[PDB]
RNA sequence: GGUAAAAAUGGCAA
RNA sequence: AAACUUGAGUGCAGAAGAGGAAAGUGGAAUUCCAUGUGUAGCGGUGAAAUGCGCAGAGAUAUGGAGGAACACCAGUGGCGAAGGCGACUUUCUGGUCUGUAACUGACGCUGAUGUGCGAAAGCGUGGGGAUCAAACAGGAUUAGAUACCCUGGUAGUCCACGCCGUAAACGAUGAGUGCUAAGUGUUAGGGGGCCCCUUAGUGCUGCAGCUAACGCAUUAAGCACUCCGCCUGGGGAGUACGACCGCAAGGUUGAAACUCAAAGGAAUUGACGGGGACCCGCACAAGCGGUGGAGCAUGUGGUUUAAUUCGAAGCAACGCGA
């Protein structure tokens, strides 16, 4: 939980908030589970994305 | 990076050893990937069973 | 598992010859030593050495490469096989490459070339053709 | 993240 | 007949693993139900609507019920004959790898017929039912829309025990064994000085050789030997008939008449694409003035006529040959 610092802008706090969300990866997870992907497809995506990484 | 367990000659990970385990988990309680930590394959497996055992006994958080 | 040790020997020779290896080592047997001795005698191979190993022995063959690295052995083929054994009468003994090559024959007079077999008028199992 | 929506058909020869 | 230890096993000392079966224990989330706060929408799409809500929805807070699946870890990572196997715990249980060299002493390989296992859907009996979702029903789209999209929704998806026996069940690559350049990553070991050597996997790159080519290349599609299965132009046809198996669905086996001169594989040059990149042109955009409406001139079509001469026909015929 980002807490606004003393003498810190809400906009500055918002920057900190956005970064923490990115590291958490909650957005990433949400998009993946929007629609069902068959087991074989899931495994392929995991592999090739890792190949990219 | 370097494997802590290999470097420090630790061959068994206790789920009861919370202090060690807290270093290998994220702030959200997520288990950290072995690339980031530098843990070996054999120890990533050991540690991870320990984290799951520790979470069961509420020594560590699930989230 | 291993079914034809003779065929293995000839393949090892073929494979080493392709890559122009100077020498090859193989597990030894009395038949394989006799085959090697004919190849040296016919000028296909330089030398044969036998090493005792407390198992079945080891044969070391040194291959011959002519000037310009031309290979003295062009080809080897197994004729008689475990799946199908091939025998010939002395009259029917085959000529390999019109006499340019040799046939190794197992006869009651020993393991010999096709020329010796025709001379001695003794036929037998055709082990292989070497040319 | 996206995404605009719709979007049919056309003789065999030479 | 007698030996041998290299194959194949056994012992001994180590190693890793989502291998399998059965109980038990968690946490996240979804749905529903119950209350509190609260208010005019929510939901959904390309846009909508159906739907839900004002009988207080959605949202937010807390509690309860139930089912299913296990984020992160997580990796051409691991294990398994294949199908497959991913929370954790315990119990039972299979296989594999390394080292050693106690022991046995060729005890091996393959494998017709057999006999078992075998994703998913499906079937039977009983149980369960959160989510998702064939069928089905609305809404929408459309020329139509028995679809795609939206709101719902039953079987089914789950469990047990039987049945079915099939998948692009794929590496479209049968099994065993040996041999044949290197380089690099990774998993589980072993050995010797971070480096080197080595065993068994798992990837990438790449010789020789092979291949129609694409490619393969110690994880061969190279070079060899053993054994098994399978092929012999396309269609008809995996159909017919018979047989066997199945509760059924169907499975396995499996023709012919007739008909054609082709079916095909790979690669090449083009063309094309509701493929991509990059660029242009009054192509669009930004503007200005027109045409299509009126009268008339003129060409054309058509119709008419004795003849309305002939030629031009999307752009690139039609105030065109003239
Ligand atoms: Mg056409
Ligand atoms: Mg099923
Ligand atoms: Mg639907
Ligand atoms: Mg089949
Ligand atoms: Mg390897
Ligand atoms: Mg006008």
């Amino acid at each position: 939980k980002t807490v606004v610092r003393k003498n810190e802008s809400l906009e500055d706090a918002l920057r900190r908030f956005k970064r923490s969300v990115s590291k958490s990866g909650t957005i990433q997870e949400v998009r993946k589970r929007e629609f069902y992907e068959k087991p074989s497809v899931k495994r392929k995506k995991k592999s090739e994305a890792a190949r990219k990484r | 990076k370097v494997c802590y367990f290999t470097a420090n000659g630790i061959t068994h990970i206790d789920y009861k050893d919370t202090e060690l385990l807290k270093r290998f988990i994220s702030e959200r309680g997520k288990i950290l990937p072995r690339r980031v930590t530098g843990t070996s394959a054999k120890y990533q497996r050991m540690l991870t069973t320990a984290i799951k055992r520790s979470r069961h006994m509420a020594l560590l958080p699930y989230v | 598992t291993m079914t034809d040790p003779i065929a293995d020997m000839l393949t090892r020779v073929r494979n080493a010859n392709m890559v122009r290896h100077e020498k090859l080592e193989l597990p030894a047997s009395n038949i394989k030593k006799e085959i090697a001795e004919i190849l040296k005698s016919e000028g296909f191979i330089k030398n044969v050495e036998y090493v005792e190993d407390d198992k079945q022995g080891v044969l070391r063959l040194f291959l011959k490469y002519g000037q310009n690295d031309e290979r003295v052995i062009t080809g080897l083929k197994r004729i008689s096989k475990p799946g199908l054994r091939v025998y010939a009468k002395a009259s029917e003994m085959p000529k390999v490459l019109n006499g340019l090559g040799i046939a190794l024959v197992s006869t009651s007079e020993g393991v010999i070339t096709d020329k010796e077999a025709r001379k001695r008028n003794v036929g037998g199992e055709i082990i292989a053709y070497v040319w």
